[PDB]
DNA sequence: TTAGGGTTAG
């Protein structure tokens, strides 16, 4: 099923990989889990990871770090693995000041409620946010959060009896995908034909790489030592571009390599993804992304309100900002790698763009 | 502006060590256009009166098309680079002096610039303005020191007028008075007409004029600014 | 019809009050054969505008009058000619030519200044009240026949002997209000039928053109004794076809980085006014043109169109020259503005704004009492369905977690923070010292199919932590201790990151109250898109994600997460 | 007559 073999990965184009779904129990099993990457799970082309369920508990299995619960909702039947949660760090109970016993008291009313929110019974209305699991062969839900459902009587399980084929027609049914589907479909994908070309592919493909390993910093030849790195880079088009030196094929090759690893990792210093701290070393490059010590840094510089003004401004300019840090920190810092950590900033919220080249946090 | 299209008659033809070069003759005649493309050939001409022709208008849309496109800047305040140069167009708000080679122009464009600008140690007394448009809003305007020979030029303007200042220097400050640290914008304009430096008073007819008022329009009622004229029993409007 | 301002005015023993006729439903009043008549109506409305400028310190001084400044009050009537009765006052008691012309469209009433009248008289104009038509002649000009008007002339061949510009100014501006486009009007002049009455003005023996009409060889100032009368003759309806025929546009010219609106005009129906205060905080008076400041106003017209499922929101502002608004502006009115100018900010928001090309008219009343229509209630995956999707709704979403939360107590004088009053700006900037609380805070939600980032403002938190007002107000009276206090978490299940500090126990009571399930319940949350829906904010390609849980690191393509601003939370049925 | 395009050091 071509249509249900939606891209490779699933990605999230789709929303619902993003938020918790809410399928009938007896469906929860149905689902394949995707052969391409485990701890995911496909239904109508659309990819899920957490899911939604609430019915009635039927059965215990009570264990040091986690219960297991066993829940029907009329369809169907599953287990669900609710990790367990200590009160480490206790809070007592003491005769403090009026403001500190308030305090105290409150957070004893939060934390006595839902210990009752939690604690749980045979027959009992049951909610359950988390993912879907697979242990022995048999399917689970490991929960994010789980919480006694405080109905006295069933009118809100008639809502979700009679909702859920709503939102099934609407949203779940709907198999088909509508991505324009931009494929570079491999033109020139064994030989760039292009040094330069060769090297974008390397950067594009090592970045990947390195986002994925989640390194921060690095030897530029540990890198060059990587084998989908080394084969991407050693296809025919380095080995005739360097073969000028016939009688050192080798020896030119591998330093043309070295060089055009050397291309990859300037070209992602002028991207502003990877940059040379000022360690003294001449092939050692930190990762911006994972650069949350930088990112922590020109937070602080607007998080706390801009601290040269005496004047009530509501964030700073992006000159003002890249001059602060360079001021406080090291003039050498690009702006490339302002401009990314600036951009991962909002991605993360951690930033906002009021305008063009003014930002607050 | 470079780029206008001018039109010189009876113009005399002189020389010096072979270089030719054209002077205002005896009987001379003039006209001049604006540059863009897209836009009505207006005449900007102080000779006598004159009668245009298709050939004549036909050169200059002819001398626009190839300026445009056979031979082949526009700058905010909020967008400068902290040393330069540029051939800025504000309104003056005020003029002054404190004795020496030099001359006060304090100007707005109406945009933020991202270091505030440097602020001089005036007389005070010697200023001449209107407190009403600029001290609620001062953030938004600039200073800039003309000297030598535009000093006489300055010195002879009026307030409330429009100015192009050709090659204004632009220069970065990082100090106060008791010198601390803060980082700042200068603004200067050197003597001497080299390179171009120089003033000009811009007629309240020219559509560049017509371009910042456009932008005002937004930078107040679109301003998006904090509270000002607190004492709301100052109005009256037209009381 | 008054000489000074044009308005229809009643007049009657002691005094006067403004009016504001209306033909019938949605049309205008068209024939000047109506001045001077009695007009008997009984379902009408009468109508005020307070127009206050107290100067109140804090919410508190609201419960007493020692604040207010000044006052003043519009009043004025507004009905249709179907329900009130004319009556001719029957003539008290004990030579001329007229064509006929099509008029295409009206310049608004201002007090220009003017031309040398094309080689004639050399005096200087000074300002005046007037305005000016555009039209076309049919048929040729008539002379005086008793039984109306003879046969026309020799209709000219040319263009320009029917296109003609009609100038008004001095006391035939009484002759405003009657006037609107498409319809064919006659124009009569009494005198000895003559040549040359109407045919042409480009160079005459006076006509005080004004500085935009210059040059034009078409126009025509009317004298005195001249007036205008409607045409409606059935002989004439084939020309009268321009019923239904209004001056509109297509939404895509507008919502649309270019040209600005001398190209177009929309139905609307407005929804608010208020002052143009951040006008007066940069006080410039037309670049000091104008002189003193009557201050600007702004409206929000629901813009209408055929075109469209939704009605985009579009600011239109007011200012000083076209102080005061016209007559019958006002919540719920059904209007149908002609030639605005539109500016979109550099800050990137479409806004349009009143010039003398501009000029205003009324289609409705507003409705009795105030309807109810309810927010649809939809599912935020509907967002991102890729067509064009509802503006403002409701949806049944979950709580997940709370990413940021902020609270200030600032000085209601200046725009910065302030504890108790003591204000940093104290004695500076802001004299007074006295501080009102203020909260921030972002939640992300779910619900079945989408994700999205919720920022919510003002005492709406107190709901978005469930907490009861009362309770929350004494928390609040703690935190006005500190007087600010910002948190930042992780994320979900996480603690406090680094940008905030974990020592105080009100900060860990805190902590653990937005980690509570009894936050994280469900809740029917309603909203606005953050971002209205036009060209404005461009496109972009989709981020690269690579998670990092449960098995293994998920590499994906993503697109940039919903930010939806806070209007409405709701529980449910109490669901926990 | 002068000036007869090209960077100040303020
Ligand atoms: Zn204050």
């Amino acid at each position: 099923r071509c249509e249900e073999e939606t891209p490779s990965l699933l990605w999230g184009l789709d929303p619902v990989f993003l938020a918790f779904a809410k399928l009938y129990i007896r469906d929860i099993l149905d689902m394949k889990e995707s052969r391409q990457v485990p701890g995911v799970f496909l239904y109508n082309g659309h990819p899920i990871k957490q899911v939604d369920v609430l019915g009635t508990v039927i059965g215990v299995r009570e264990r040091d770090a986690f219960y297991s619960y066993g829940v029907d909702d009329s369809t169907g039947v599953i287990n669900c693995i609710c990790w367990k949660k200590l009160n480490t760090e206790s809070v007592s109970a003491a005769p403090s000041a009026a403001r500190e016993l308030s305090l105290t008291s409150q957070l004893k009313k939060l934390q006595e409620t839902i210990e009752q929110k939690t604690k749980i019974e045979i027959g009992d209305t049951i909610r359950v946010r988390g993912s879907i699991r697979t242990y022995r062969e048999e399917r689970e839900i490991h929960a994010t959060t789980y919480y006694k459902v405080d109905d006295p009587v069933w009118n809100i399980q008639i809502a979700r009896m009679l909702e859920l084929p709503t939102i099934y027609r609407k949203v779940y049914d709907q198999p088909f995908h509508s991505s324009a589907l931009e494929k570079e479909e491999a033109l020139s994908n064994p030989g760039a034909l292009d040094l330069p070309s060769l090297t974008s592919l390397l950067s594009e493909k090592a970045k990947e790489f390195l986002m994925e390993n989640r390194v921060q910093s690095f030897y530029q030849q540990e890198l060059e030592m990587v084998e989908s790195l080394l084969s991407l880079a050693n296809q025919p088009v380095i080995h005739s571009a360097s073969s000028d030196q016939v009688n050192f094929k080798k020896d030119t090759t591998s330093k043309a390599i070295h060089s055009i690893f050397k291309n990859a990792i300037q070209l992602l210093q002028e991207k502003g993804l990877v940059f040379q701290k000022d360690d003294g070393f001449d092939n050692l490059y930190y990762v911006t992304r994972e650069d949350k010590d930088l990112h922590r840094k020109i937070h602080r510089i607007i998080q706390q309100d801009c601290q040269k003004p005496n004047h009530m401004e509501k964030g700073c300019h992006f000159l003002h900002i890249l001059a602060c840090a360079r001021l406080s920190i090291r003039p050498g810092l690009s702006e490339a790698v302002l401009q990314q950590v600036l951009e991962l900033l909002e991605d993360q919220s951690d930033i906002v763009s009021t305008m063009e080249h003014y930002y607050t946090a | 502006k470079n780029g206008d299209i001018v039109r010189f008659h009876r113009l005399k033809i002189q020389v010096y060590k072979k270089e030719t070069q054209g002077i205002t003759s005896s009987g001379f005649a003039s006209l001049t256009f604006e540059g863009t493309l897209g836009a009505p050939i207006i005449p900007r001409t102080s000779s006598k009166y004159f009668n245009f022709t298709t050939e004549d208008h036909k050169m200059v849309e002819a001398l626009r098309v190839w300026a445009s496109t056979h031979m082949s800047t526009l700058l905010k305040l909020c967008d400068v680079q902290p040393m330069q140069y540029f051939d800025l167009t504000c309104q003056l708000l005020g003029k002054a002096e404190v004795d020496g080679a030099s001359f006060l122009l304090k100007v707005w464009d109406g945009t933020r610039t991202p270091f505030p600008s440097w602020r001089v140690l005036i007389q005070d007394l010697v200023l001449e303005g209107d407190l009403s448009h600029i001290h609620r809003l001062q953030n938004l305007t600039i200073d800039i020191l003309v000297y030598d020979n535009h000093v006489h030029v300055a010195r002879s303007l009026k307030v409330g007028s429009f100015l192009r200042i050709y090659s204004l220097h632009t220069k970065l400050q990082s100090m106060n008075s008791e010198n601390q640290t803060m980082l700042s914008l200068e603004f200067h304009l050197h003597g001497g007409t080299s390179y171009g430096r120089g003033i000009r008073v811009l007629p309240e007819s020219n559509s560049d004029v017509d371009q910042l008022k456009k932008d005002l329009e937004s930078a107040n009622l679109t301003a998006n600014q904090h509270s000002d004229v607190i004492c709301q029993s100052e109005p009256d409007d037209s009381f | 019809a008054s000489s000074h301002k044009g308005c229809l005015q009643l007049r009657d023993q002691s005094g006067s009050l403004p009016c504001l006729l209306l033909a019938k439903h949605s049309q205008p009043l068209s024939d000047p054969r109506l001045i001077g008549c009695l007009v008997r109506a009984e379902r009408f409305q009468l109508i005020v505008e307070r127009d206050v400028r107290s100067s109140f310190p804090s919410w508190k001084e609201l419960s007493m009058p020692g604040f207010i400044q000044k006052q003043q009050a519009r009043v004025y009537v507004q009905f249709f000619l179907a329900d009130a009765l004319i009556l001719p006052v029957p003539r008290p008691c004990l030579l001329g030519q007229s064509r006929l012309f099509l008029l295409c469209h009206k310049e608004a009433l201002m007090k220009r200044n003017f031309c040398v009248p094309p080689g004639a008289s050399p005096e200087v104009p000074k300002p005046a009240l007037s305005f000016y038509v555009l039209g076309s002649w049919l048929g040729g000009t008539q002379r005086k026949e008793g039984t109306g008007w003879g046969l026309p002339e020799p209709q000219g061949n040319d263009d320009n002997d029917q296109k003609v510009h009609l100038i008004f100014f001095g006391s035939s501006v009484r002759w405003f209000e009657f006037l609107h486009p498409g319809q064919v009007y006659r124009l009569i002049a009494p005198g000895p039928a003559t040549p040359m009455l109407f045919e042409k003005d480009g160079s005459s023996c006076i006509s005080r053109r004004p500085l935009e009409l210059a040059g034009c060889a078409s126009c025509l100032t009317v004298q005195d004794n001249w007036t205008l009368e409607l045409e409606s003759s059935q002989d004439i309806q084939d020309v009268l076809d321009a019923n239904k025929s209004l001056p509109e546009s297509s939404l895509t010219d507008l919502l649309s980085d270019n040209f600005t609106d001398s190209l177009v005009s929309f139905s609307a129906e407005i929804l608010s006014r208020t002052l143009c205060e951040p006008l007066v905080a940069s006080l410039w008076m037309k670049l000091g043109n104008t002189g003193a400041m009557r201050r600007c106003v702004k409206l929000t017209v629901a813009l209408e169109t055929a075109e469209c499922e939704f009605p985009p929101h579009l600011d239109v502002y007011i200012e000083d020259p076209h102080l005061p608004p016209s007559l019958g502006l006002l919540p719920g009115a059904r209007v149908h503005f002609s030639q605005l100018e539109k500016r979109v900010s550099r800050s990137h928001n479409v806004y349009c704004c009143f010039r003398s090309s501009t000029y205003v008219q009324v289609l409705s009343f507003p409705p009795e009492t105030t309807i109810s229509i309810p927010l649809p209630h939809i599912y935020l995956a509907e967002l991102l369905q890729g067509g064009q999707s509802p503006f403002q709704a409701t949806a049944s979403c979950h709580i997940v977690s709370v990413f940021s939360l902020q609270l200030f107590w600032v000085c209601a004088y200046c725009t910065s923070i302030c504890r108790q009053g003591k204000c940093t700006r104290l004695g500076s900037t802001c004299p007074t010292q006295t501080a009102i609380s203020q909260a921030i805070i972002r939640l992300l939600v779910e619900d079945g199919t989408a994700e999205a980032v919720v920022t919510c403002r003002n005492h709406h938190v107190a709901a978005a932590l469930g907490l009861c007002p009362r309770e929350w107000a004494s928390l609040l009276d703690f935190v006005q201790v500190p007087g600010r206090v910002v948190l930042q978490f992780a994320g979900p299940g996480a603690q406090l990151e680094s940008s905030a500090r974990v020592d105080e126990p009100m900060t860990m009571f805190l902590w653990t109250l937005c980690t509570s399930p009894s936050v994280l319940r469900p809740i029917v949350l309603s909203f606005e898109l953050e971002r209205k829906p036009s060209k404005i904010v461009p496109l972009e390609p989709p981020r690269l994600q690579r998670f990092q849980c449960g098995e293994l690191p998920f590499l994906t393509h993503v697109n940039p997460r919903l930010r939806l601003s806070c209007l409405s939370i709701r529980e449910s049925e109490y669901s926990s």
